[PDB]
């Protein structure tokens, strides 16, 4: 590709190495309580 | 005949760099690595099929105008009014003689560009170039 | 023919989009229904039509029809025609033969 | 009524009157007898075309001058209004008087407007409208037909007919409006368009539109016929600036150019063609202009050059052809190369501004072509058109471009620019670029109206402030003023809403246009505000973008479907037809008491002369300052020219140029005094500028509606409907807004 470019000529590829990886107080209600943690 | 040259055929595409440069003898386009090439040592014949007016590598320029008509009347009026260049004052004001002389030059002009009296024509301007 | 863009994602029908190109003849058809001589009063042609070689300064973006980046139009406009020849079809329809 | 001013009587075509009125007629003949120009400022709620009329007239048939009238408005409606008033005006008069006095009154238009011929009036453009009547009247078919009966070219009979009678007893005396003078021709075969432009030169007063007065293309023939001394009337004449730069303005495009290269092309065969075949013809034109002779010595009076005038007649050369462009081959040549010289120049990377000197100076360099040779294009071009026997002129459309142009020029250097722009438009993806000639200065166009005629009166329901428009117009007035309507109940309720109902502040930039908060607030104003209208809604937007925009998103959102259900939409579009279609049934909706809402562009065509009053307008909502595109390279150009000569700040001229069109657009309610309306300014940036507004808006609008909130305006508005609602006292208005014959006998007696 970097040749591709230096001639003018748009490359279609990149180069690989710069594709970037990427103590319960109550419990008698144990099993009861949906966790309603976001609204 | 559109963005590649006629003798080598380089397409932009290919050359992104080609540059097209014209010759006033025939006016016909080139490319700077054909002129280069086959002008490099020393005049030559014009490489194309029914050209064959010898030029020079010197001579070549830059193309102003996309239509080669409009570019060819140009430069002959540029070539003229090198010679024939007058002003209002030259004529003390007579704007009749003026505009008759500005019409002879424009007759010129086109007999210049369209051949009709060339030899004539020729030998006029080198004389009033004297005079 | 709720006036709302229609969107290429959107998968629609297979059988009623047959129907789409007879509802462009239909409304070419109800344009045609609905066309016909103004009142001068209100005749905005006549307004554009006063000087006909009239030659100033092409006006801004803004002044004309949305288009993409492709040229061609958004089409925004043609909900805009589709609402207005809405209320038109129900005016006209107010007066029938009755 | 029928009174009588310090020596001058006049008739009144109603039995009461108006102090605006009275007061207004006043000051327009003291305008009249001291001579010079004037500028009057008159509420758009009392009767202003009628004074008009009713003082002037009385004026020409009163004093021994007889000066003639002339009447400029700004659109064909106003004129086909005008012509309304006039007949009714006459009527009375004829009734007071106990006979029809010798007066003749029409109205001036284009072919497109006034075409009878079934074969030409199907067109969609003037353009070509204008050239078929050149066809069938220009005598070419005529003369064929003469010489050779056998010829197939026909002419039309409207025309032809008026050969028989005399210009005299072309039309009856009296007043005759578009319509009355359409069903007249109809019913005896004649051609209005030419009654009107032959008759011109013998009726009382005319009335046209601003562009028959200031674009040089077809003001130099109409105006070569009135006379010098008339009264002259400048109606509605706050938006003339934009008529006066639009007439010396071209824009050239890259299609423009391709195709005038065919165009000239097809010249360059047709005078080969015509070479071989019959060069007497040359010959004989060449002849001609050896001599000095021009296109006025050359062209006969019913004939017409192909290319228009596209300078004041004051700065046209009166000198021969130079030469250089004297033989039709060393013209076209001369032309081709200016084609070329100018696609060369569409080739730039960024915006170029220059003026006509440098750009003369850069095509004298790179070629050949004088200043005084380009100054004749247009010149020599028609004549060439003319000679050259080019039936159809298809192909020779484009160059009449190019002579404009060149013309433009080659003649003005100062207050004109050149703009080239490689993008037309910014959101492309490829470049379209475009060269425009501008005219920055406005006083060029009106400099040769403003010394030709004395008097000139101008005469405005919003024109404020007064001060600016001589500035920029270079004349002096005698008086200028406005008027303060002296309503005994105020009608009229203006109102800013600078907040929604959530108490966010709500604006129409449009760096801003897509906000979900300001778009929701405005279409919940939008909503409200139609639940409580009666009748009739309208709705002004900054520009049609906008409004596209806006509308969209309201559709998305559902807001169109709530205001659905109590009225109709209409929504203006660009097409003249459908939005003429769109006002007829938004008043048959309002007629028929459905209930309608109508969405325009507040500098659009609706509010360049359609007026709203009684049922049809009753809200206006102005969404947003009507402000112009500041990124606009030919508006900067034209403010930096402002700056620089007029001393006009960038800020303040686009301040008056936006409250400018909101006045226009709030001016549109009323008719009378018995009309009545809500004119909410939805915009933080209103807020500061009442001293702006007209001075009879600035009196209505109280400080404590400065900066209201959407909820608190709808309370408002509803108590203020209800209140309006109720009967009128007629003692309340006896003799405070409205004046009988004796109440105007008083106030003369008590003045006195
Ligand atoms: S002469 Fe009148 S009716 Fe005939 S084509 Fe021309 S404008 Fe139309
Ligand atoms: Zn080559
Ligand atoms: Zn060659």
């Amino acid at each position: 590709p970097r040749k591709l470019q230096d001639l003018g000529l748009k490359p279609a590829s990149v180069d690989p190495a710069t594709i970037k990886r990427q103590k319960i107080t109550n419990t008698h209600m144990t099993g009861i309580l949906k966790d309603y943690s976001h609204r | 005949n559109k963005d590649m040259c006629p003798i080598c055929k380089t397409d932009r595409y290919l050359s992104p760099d080609v540059k097209f440069l014209v010759n006033p003898e025939c006016y016909h386009r080139i490319c700077e690595s054909c002129v280069d090439r086959i002008f490099s040592l020393g005049p030559a014949q014009c490489p194309y099929k029914g050209c064959d007016k010898i030029l020079r590598k010197n001579k070549f320029k830059t193309q102003i105008f996309d239509d080669v008509e409009v570019e060819k009347e140009v430069d002959i009026r540029k070539r003229v009014f090198n010679v024939f260049n007058k002003t209002i004052d030259d004529f003390n004001g007579d704007l009749v003689e003026y505009n008759k002389y500005l019409e002879e030059v424009e007759d010129i002009i086109y007999k210049l560009d369209h051949g009709i009296d060339v030899a004539k024509t020729e030998e006029k301007l080198r004389t009033y170039e004297e005079l | 023919l709720r006036g709302e863009k229609i969107m290429q994602n959107d998968r629609g029908d297979v059988i009623i989009d047959r129907y789409l190109t007879l509802d462009q003849e239909f409304d070419r058809k109800d344009d045609d229904m609905l066309l016909h001589p103004v009142k001068k009063i209100i005749d905005l042609d006549g307004n554009i039509q006063d000087d006909p070689v009239v030659r100033g300064n092409r006006p801004d973006f803004t002044m004309q029809p949305g288009v993409d980046i492709n040229g061609n139009s958004d089409g925004t406009v043609d909900i805009l025609k589709g609402m207005n020849r809405l209320s038109e079809k129900m005016i006209m329809a107010l007066k029938n033969e009755y | 009524m029928k009174f009588y001013i310090d020596d001058l009587p006049v008739l009144f075509p109603y039995p009461k009157i108006y102090p605006e009125q009275y007061n207004y007629m006043c000051d327009i003949k003291k305008t009249l007898d001291v001579g010079g120009n004037s500028i009057l400022e008159m509420p758009s709620g009392t009767g202003k075309t009628v004074s008009l009329l009713s003082l002037t007239i009385a004026y020409q048939m009163h004093y021994p001058e007889h000066r003639k009238i002339i009447y400029c408005s700004r659109t064909m409606s106003e004129i086909e209004k005008a012509l309304v008033e006039l007949e009714n005006l006459m009527d009375y008069r004829t009734k007071e008087l106990g006979y029809q006095e010798d007066f003749r009154g029409l109205g001036l238009t284009s072919r497109k407007n006034l075409c009878l011929h079934p074969e030409v009036s199907k067109e969609r453009k003037g353009t070509v409208v204008d050239e078929k009547c050149r066809r069938m009247t220009n005598g070419q078919a005529k003369r064929k037909l003469e010489e050779d009966p056998e010829a197939n070219v026909e002419l039309c009979e409207y025309h032809e007919n008026l050969y028989n009678i005399e210009v005299e007893d072309y039309l009856p005396k009296g007043v005759f409006s578009f319509e009355k003078l359409l069903k007249y021709c109809e019913e005896k075969t004649l051609c209005p368009y030419f009654i009107v432009r032959r008759m011109i030169s013998l009726c009382n007063i005319i009335i046209y539109s601003y562009h028959y007065l200031l674009d040089p293309k077809i003001a130099e023939r109409v105006s070569n016929e009135v006379s010098k001394d008339s009264i002259v009337i400048f109606d509605e004449a706050h938006n003339i600036d934009n008529v006066c730069i639009e007439s010396l303005s071209l824009d050239l495009t890259t299609d423009a150019l391709r195709r005038a290269t065919r165009g000239a092309n097809a010249l360059d065969e047709r005078i080969s063609e015509v070479r071989k075949v019959d060069s007497q013809k040359l010959q004989d034109e060449y002849e001609k202009l050896v001599q000095g002779l021009h296109s006025a010595d050359i062209l006969t009076d019913q004939e017409e050059p192909f290319v228009e005038t596209p300078v004041l007649p004051q700065d046209l050369l009166t000198e021969a052809i130079p030469g250089n462009i004297r033989r039709a081959e060393h013209f076209v040549s001369f032309l081709k190369r200016l084609i070329e010289y100018l696609k060369t120049r569409m080739k730039v990377l960024h915006v170029i501004s220059e003026t006509p000197k440098s750009f003369l100076q850069h095509l004298k360099q790179l070629t050949f072509i004088e200043r005084k040779p380009l100054r004749f294009c247009s010149e020599r071009l028609s004549l060439l058109v003319r000679t050259l026997e080019v039936t159809e002129v298809e192909d020779f459309t484009a160059l009449k471009d190019i002579a404009t142009f060149a013309t433009l020029i080659s003649t003005y250097e100062e207050g004109f620019l050149l703009i080239i722009e490689p993008y037309e438009i910014e959101n492309a993806a490829v470049p379209n670029p475009i060269m425009r000639f501008t005219c920055l200065d406005a006083s060029i166009a009106i400099k040769p109206v403003f010394e030709r005629f004395s008097s000139v009166i101008i005469t405005s329901g919003t024109i404020s402030p007064l001060d600016m428009y001589p500035r920029m117009l270079n004349f002096k007035t005698v008086l200028q003023k406005s008027y303060a309507m002296t309503l005994a109940k105020k009608s009229f309720l203006p109102m800013i809403i600078t907040k929604g109902s959530d108490q966010v502040a709500i604006s129409s930039r449009f760096e801003i246009r897509n906000d979900p908060s300001i778009v929701r607030n405005y279409g919940s104003m939008l909503v409200e505000f139609a639940k409580i209208t009666p009748d009739g809604m309208v709705v002004f937007f900054p520009s049609y973008l906008y409004m596209e925009s806006i509308v969209s998103m309201w559709q998305t959102m559902g807001i169109l479907d709530e205001v659905w259900k109590h009225k109709l939409i209409l929504v203006e579009t660009p097409d003249a037809q459908e939005t003429s279609l769109a006002l007829e049934t938004y008043r048959k909706a309002c007629s028929n008491g459905r209930g309608a809402i109508l969405l325009s562009v507040a500098r659009g065509k609706v509010s360049e002369g359609i007026d709203f009053d009684h049922q049809y307008g009753r809200t206006v909502l102005m969404i947003g300052i009507p402000f112009q595109y500041t990124e606009s390279r030919i508006l900067k150009a034209r403010l930096e020219f402002m700056r620089e000569n007029y001393r006009i700040r960038e800020n303040d001229f686009l301040s008056f140029d936006a409250m400018r069109h909101a006045a226009q657009c709030l001016g549109r309610v009323l008719r009378g005094k018995d009309d009545y309306g809500v004119m909410v300014l939805a915009d933080r940036r209103f807020s500061r500028k009442r001293s702006q507004l007209p001075k009879w808006i600035a009196q209505g609008l109280s400080d404590a509606d400065l900066n209201l909130s959407t909820d608190m305006a709808i309370s408002n508005t509803k108590q203020f409907l209800r209140t309006m609602a109720q009967p009128t006292d007629p003692k309340d208005q006896e003799g405070v807004s409205v004046w009988s014959y004796e109440d105007l006998i008083k106030h003369q007696n008590s003045r006195k």
